[PDB]
């Protein structure tokens, strides 16, 4: 129960879930809420979004299940063995604090199950239009299994199914507890987002989600690993540089037949042929911190 | 290339 | 320490587990069985979901990349097997009836002994071992599925049969007598007062006169929980007979017969001669006969 | 899909 004020891990224990599918602002998501002194997250584990697939798996496979269920290893009982290693694993990766995170973007795909083991976590579901999130994919080559970074048709398909999933588990799982944040929003105004998101969390204002890339390697901070592929672009302050930089480098048939590759990105209120839409005004927060990056601060 | 960056279903 | 009913079980990644293993049809059922017919112990059936677990965190410890990034994440060796510890012994004390002793038998865990040895460092293995021959014209003919066989081939099954126990024979070896015993299906069968005394005193749990009525327990209270569709129970429902030891003579394809000592030298290793086609595998007790007798009789 | 007695040796 214990991890190492002393916070003891538990099923009941308020928890903060962030994802979405990668490349969506996921990983700044998590800095901006390690930098707050009673909440962290820390890296991508892995593992977690790898046990959650496998469960996954043995409940729709009718053959499967119904070998686990004649042998007593029911829902209740695999339930019990996920809820530990999880917690073990969330609880254990990182310094504590009085709010435990876990960022994995594909954890997800599984808000229902994940909120019924956790009847007090909450979720944050990053949302990018998928057009960027797809050519950043592609570019940076960040793989994923089962996307083919050789086709912007494939990925933006690919992207589609995921977040349409993704979208109806958190509906499912209610307003009190997930949470869509638009990346394109939190960019252009960090201080109105952080404002509504903590409030939706329960937690209190701190200006330090604000400045998370002062927290960077210091203790009950924000900690980064060094092979994650977001890594050098969370060193920097929330900047507007990645906005729509895909802009122009979508294949012709695909922005063609966008709507009918991506229909969640209308779904979701990004036009699907706007090139791109207009996001919105920019703070001058961030168009600041923008002109510092440019300079190399 | 044992593993990808990410993974699910 | 997570709790049970059903006075209150206690249990813990300290607590004194028994894990039965071996290549499957190799008697581990039986065995099981006849555990779970102790009153002070619950094997209960296959869970499935161990062994893949088991996988899994093999893979990512098998590739040095993978545990780079693990590493660097926080998720390290000891955080990989604290979830572990935490995971297995959930399965482990909830997918059956709760009993002062734990037990499983999933027949590959056993070429991870030595990880889970040291995840649960009072836990004890029993590797069962039969005569591969025995074994492989037991998933030929009925058909048992296992991961990469390909049940065609005798000669390809002997192969792998063979390359499974020499690896848990390594980890049984490895861990050593005091936490591993290696049990003989046929000396079970033929033996199998001496074979439970000896199994218990090392186990360290009391003699019960209830592990040779294994039969008289099935679906009873502190008893025999069956699957109906692992590929065992059938066979298992009945007392200790005989009739399995010896029948797989004759139906070895004259090939295979003549290569049994290149094919599976872990024969000649574990006491099987290779050429002896069969073996004597001995002589039974008057108790065996007896169970024998009773299931021609058709009491089952 | 892939379903077999012993799935992890
Ligand atoms: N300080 C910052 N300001 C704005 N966007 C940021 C940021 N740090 C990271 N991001 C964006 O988050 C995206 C990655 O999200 P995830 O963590 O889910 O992979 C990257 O998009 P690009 O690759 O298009 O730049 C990255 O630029
Ligand atoms: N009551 C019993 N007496 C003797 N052997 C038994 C038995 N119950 C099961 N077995 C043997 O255990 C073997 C299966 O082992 P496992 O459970 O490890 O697959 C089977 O071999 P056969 O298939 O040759 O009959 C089976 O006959």
């Amino acid at each position: 129960l214990v991890m190492v004020v002393e916070y003891r891990y538990g099923k009941a224990m308020p928890l903060i879930f962030v994802g979405g599918v990668p490349r969506s602002g996921t990983t700044l998501m998590r800095a901006m809420l390690d930098a707050h002194p009673e909440v962290r997250c820390g890296e991508e584990t892995r593992i977690i979004p790898r046990v959650l697939a496998m469960r996954q798996a043995w409940s729709k496979s009718g053959r499967e299940k119904l070998r686990l269920d004649e042998a007593g290893v029911t829902d209740e009982v695999l339930d019990a063995a996920m809820q530990a290693f999880i917690l073990e694993v969330i609880a254990k990766h990182g310094e504590p604090a009085r709010v435990l995170c876990n960022k994995d973007p594909f954890t997800l795909k599984s808000s229902v199950y994940l909120s019924r083991l956790f009847p007090n976590s909450k979720f944050l579901l990053m949302v990018r239009d998928g057009r960027a999130s797809v050519h950043s994919m592609i570019t940076r080559k960040v793989t994923i299994a089962g996307f083919d970074l050789s086709s912007y048709r494939d990925c933006l398909t690919k992207w589609n199914k995921a977040i349409e999933v993704m979208y109806a588990q958190c509906m499912e799982v209610g307003k009190e507890k997930c949470l869509p944040v638009y990346y394109e929003q939190l960019v252009l105004h960090p201080r109105r987002s952080l404002k509504l998101i903590l409030d939706f969390l329960g937690i209190a204002w701190s200006d330090a989600v604000l400045h998370h890339e002062d927290l960077i390697g210091k203790p009950g901070g924000v900690s980064l690993s060094k092979i994650e592929r977001s890594t050098d672009q969370v060193i920097k302050p929330v900047n507007l540089e990645a906005l729509s930089k895909w802009t122009g480098h979508i294949p012709g048939d695909v922005v063609r037949d966008m709507a009918q590759i991506a229909p969640m990105l209308a779904q979701l209120g990004y036009d699907p042929y706007a090139n791109p839409p207009n996001y919105g005004n920019p703070d001058p927060f961030v168009i600041n911190n923008t002109q510092r990056v440019l300079k190399g601060d | 290339e044992d593993f990808e960056d990410y993974e699910f279903d």
